[PDB]
């Protein structure tokens, strides 16, 4: 049903909050790259999907805790969205 | 509108402390960071530190000695930098800047000139500089004004409250016996002066003094 | 921390030609470089962000280029208002850092100074002092020498000089020479002379006033 | 039920043991980076989630065997935790 | 193995002024550098860990800075008790290595 | 409390072997590594190897010749470094250090001075150094003690068992004909000596000898 819509909203919330909190945790650490919000949002997407481009990573303790929260909630919610799309697709498979 | 507003000057005794302010206007976001940059005269820009007002965390440049503490007031939308136990090495222009969390400084304040010294604040004396009785007239005339004996820097000299911008030179101040002196010149078509009026405005923010001086020919 | 090297420190060009500023980062920073202009007595102003993106309100003569470690700020046809210092700045890694800056200066046609001498004002005289002020304005090149004469004799005490940077309006220079004396020693002398010698004239350009 | 709690405990055990054993296996190999326990714990988390930041990797044979154990047990247990959170979420979807 | 270059080998300063020690790694090591002080006949003593983190019992005149390959140990106002040799040390890759040291003289 | 405890000195015949010890106190964790560092006189620090006592694995620096073997006793909380077949190139100070598995050496031992030689151990002779009968008195008086003819290094000279720390200079030993000699000086307000007492303490750990020597004026 509209559970996928609620999972999508949770995923977006996780991505935005992870971007904001990642920038907040990483600024102040020399060499840190997760320090501007757009690419922190990109990194949140990469984390939720586990796509593994490896172009951005947190180097502080709190940045890595933020990363863990984005992994748990982001991977779970993105898994819910993906499951919903798959079920809808096989639902389309009965047509032909 | 000036998006970032800073006091013009602050004078601090050696070993004392000062609190600089930076009032923000315009669009405000939780992604906003306020930065502070130090510039010694004849030198480059030096990053000092940053603060995110929507949370209150500040970070500081670690390559230099930590002589600053950053705070922010979300009500007055005003960021503060506390400079503590100042030496003469801390005498400089201090800018604040707004960064939308995307890495660049879109807007800057005008800067606060901070002078560290034991000398006392002294407002300037403004004198008119009109041509002598027997100066031949060309198609242009050059007038000026003398700003003598003030402390500390800076002063801001305008001509006719800014309406006379072209043809203006304001010379760098020269320091003698603990007080500064400069002059400013303006060049206007000789046919218009004194049929209109030419007036210099001298602002000394360290003493909160503003003076206007009309330049009239000799009687 | 990212070291941003700006070389050369001074860039001298003729008007109208293309100029290029160099900024080199100690390691690769993608396109996370931004350029600022600071005129004399002014605040820095953002010209280019993310190496090449234009900023609203900035003339189209400005452009930027580069990625990795080598970046360039370009001015297609320089005019007098471009005279300033130029700073690069990186945002790729914490902390943000600035380059040391490059000064732009313009080579223009030679120009003789416009000399004016000013006697002390009555307001200053009714206070116990008297300053004779001389302006040497809108000349080029910047090399100039001023001479003060009282009753035909060169004086050197109580003379303070000041020079402006290159002018953002016409690329010239200007200088102020101020001779400070007491009112009682302002009186006791008739002729005051500001002389000034420049490469534009083999003979000095003299201005003088008698208290008559 | 509390199966998620038992899976979480297993995951934490896998992460800690993988950190300790990774440092034990990687020290003594020139160029190895998995040689201090905090970042070895971070690397264990990265391995269990397959997030793929690629900032740390083992270079020895025994370090790679440790990595394989952390992959099998860590990916399995983290999958159990993620499944539990997903089922709980769709369980919340009946409320509205 | 990470080579840690400390140059200059001797640092001569007047009392009270700020002094800076340089340590340069042959490759990038994040912030995994640590600083030690060794006085004559004494054991090394940890001053700064992870490039900039202070250590309990160490005077606040000591600070550190840097990341990647270039690191700096700074003493804000040197006094006679700072006279010693100063060593940097990296823990980013096996094996741990030390710099060759800089001598502070007043 | 001294967290890491090492013998002061060991003398080894050329081609022989020695077993250095490092007794640990304080907090102990399974994440603890014990390291050994070699320092030749006038040289820098040289990493030798590491051992994790809670498992027993040791690693060694590969850029140098492997002249060491590391062991650990979990009962006595004591790490051991066996140096085998020693040449004179192995004469140095050997430190142990504790690292909490996070990359830095929080605590160090005092070091074991290892001397490789064929000469025999010799305890020192301590002589009093008091001023002569006709030495003029200033506001301070300088006394001292002579530590002659010992082997091998080092000796530790204290003054009044450590209570007299300021105003003390202990000179580097000088070697002659296979035996060392140094002296130590102390400077105390002349009004207090000998109204109080000034005593030097000389520890020679290679011979397990400790001596006290009072410095009394001449009779
Ligand atoms: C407070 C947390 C919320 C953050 C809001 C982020 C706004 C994203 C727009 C930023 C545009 C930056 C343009 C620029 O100059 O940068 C470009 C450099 O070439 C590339 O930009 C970028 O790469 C944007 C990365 C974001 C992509 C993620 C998409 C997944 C939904
Ligand atoms: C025996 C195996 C157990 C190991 C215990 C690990 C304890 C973790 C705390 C270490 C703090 C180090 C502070 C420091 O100086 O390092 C910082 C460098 O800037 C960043 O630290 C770090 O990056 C910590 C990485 C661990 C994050 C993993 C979180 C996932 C649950
Ligand atoms: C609980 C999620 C991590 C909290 C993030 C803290 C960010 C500020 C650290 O200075
Ligand atoms: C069975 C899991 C791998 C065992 C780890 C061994 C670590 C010590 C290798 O020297
Ligand atoms: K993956
Ligand atoms: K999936
Ligand atoms: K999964």
């Amino acid at each position: 049903w509209r559970c996928a819509g609620a999972a999508t909203v949770l995923l977006v919330i996780v991505l935005l909050a992870g971007s904001y909190l990642a920038v907040l945790a990483e600024r102040g650490a020399p060499g840190a790259q997760l320090i501007t919000y757009p690419r922190a949002l990109w990194w949140s997407v990469e984390t939720a999907t586990t796509v593994g481009y490896g172009d951005l990573a947190p180097v502080t303790l709190w940045g890595r805790c933020v990363a863990v929260v984005v992994m748990v909630a982001g991977i779970t919610s993105f898994g819910l969205v993906t499951a919903a799309l798959a079920t809808w697709f096989v639902g389309q498979c009965q047509q032909q | 509108q000036v998006q970032l507003q800073q006091p013009g000057a602050e004078l601090v005794k050696p070993g004392a402390s000062v609190k600089l302010s930076c009032k923000a206007s315009g669009y405000t976001f939780t992604s906003d960071w306020i930065h502070w940059v130090k510039q010694r005269p004849g030198h480059g820009l030096e990053w000092i530190g940053e603060i995110i007002p929507s949370y209150g965390r500040a970070n500081y440049n670690e390559k230099i000695q930590k002589k600053a503490t950053l705070t922010a007031d979300k009500s007055s939308s005003t960021a503060f930098m506390q400079l503590s136990s100042l030496t003469s090495e801390d005498s400089a222009v201090y800018y604040c800047a707004r960064e939308r969390g995307d890495g660049y400084f879109a807007v800057w304040g005008a800067g606060t000139t901070v002078t560290v010294s034991s000398a006392k604040t002294t407002p300037p004396s403004v004198y008119p500089l009109a041509p002598g009785s027997a100066a031949q007239t060309n198609s242009m005339v050059t007038l000026g004004c003398l700003v003598k004996g003030y402390f500390p820097e800076p002063v801001t000299v305008t001509w006719n409250s800014g309406s006379l911008s072209s043809g203006v030179h304001t010379f760098p101040a020269v320091l003698q016996s603990d007080l500064y002196t400069l002059s400013s010149s303006v060049t206007v078509p000789s046919s218009s002066w004194p049929s209109e009026t030419v007036t210099c405005n001298v602002a000394h923010p360290a003493s909160s003094t503003k003076v206007d001086k009309k330049i009239v020919p000799r009687d | 921390d990212i070291l941003l090297t700006q070389s050369p420190a001074i860039l001298s060009v003729s008007p109208g030609e293309r100029v290029s500023f160099s900024c080199r980062a100690s390691q690769s920073i993608g396109t996370d470089i931004h350029w600022y202009q600071q005129r004399t007595n002014g605040s820095p102003r953002l010209l280019i962000k993310y190496a090449s993106e234009s900023i609203s309100g900035i003339p189209s003569r400005f452009s930027g280029s580069g990625s990795g470690t080598d970046f360039t700020l370009s001015i297609n046809s320089v005019e007098s208002e471009d005279i300033a210092n130029y700073y690069c700045q990186q945002s790729n890694r914490w902390p943000f850092t600035f380059g040391s800056g490059t000064k732009l200066e313009i080579k223009r046609a030679d120009a003789a100074p416009t000399v004016s001498i000013f006697p002390p004002s009555s307001e200053q005289l009714t206070s116990g002092g008297a300053s004779v002020v001389c302006f040497l304005n809108n000349f080029y090149p910047k090399d100039i020498n001023v001479k003060w004469k009282i009753d035909g004799s060169e004086r050197q005490n109580g003379v303070l000089n000041s020079w402006t940077d290159q002018d953002s309006k016409d690329s010239t220079y200007s200088m102020s020479s101020t001779l400070t004396l007491t009112k009682d020693e302002y009186e006791r002398h008739n002729s005051y002379t500001c002389e000034a010698t420049h490469k534009t004239s083999t003979s000095p350009i003299v201005k003088s006033f008698n208290r008559n």
